């Protein structure tokens, strides 16, 4: 999920544009 | 600023701030 993407690891503008409504 | 660990309150600000009016779902498992 999220965490495992974006805070255990670097994040990215396409991972976190994936949660978008 | 979004190329970086972003963890609890600082990831969700990440989400609100990129998502805009389009809102967002948070869940960390």
């Amino acid at each position: 999920g999220i965490v495992e993407q974006c805070c255990t690891s670097i994040c990215s503008l396409y991972q976190l544009e994936n949660y978008c409504g | 600023f979004v190329n970086q660990h972003l963890c609890g309150s600082h990831l969700v600000e990440a989400l609100y701030l990129v998502c805009g009016e389009r809102g967002f779902f948070y869940t960390p498992k």
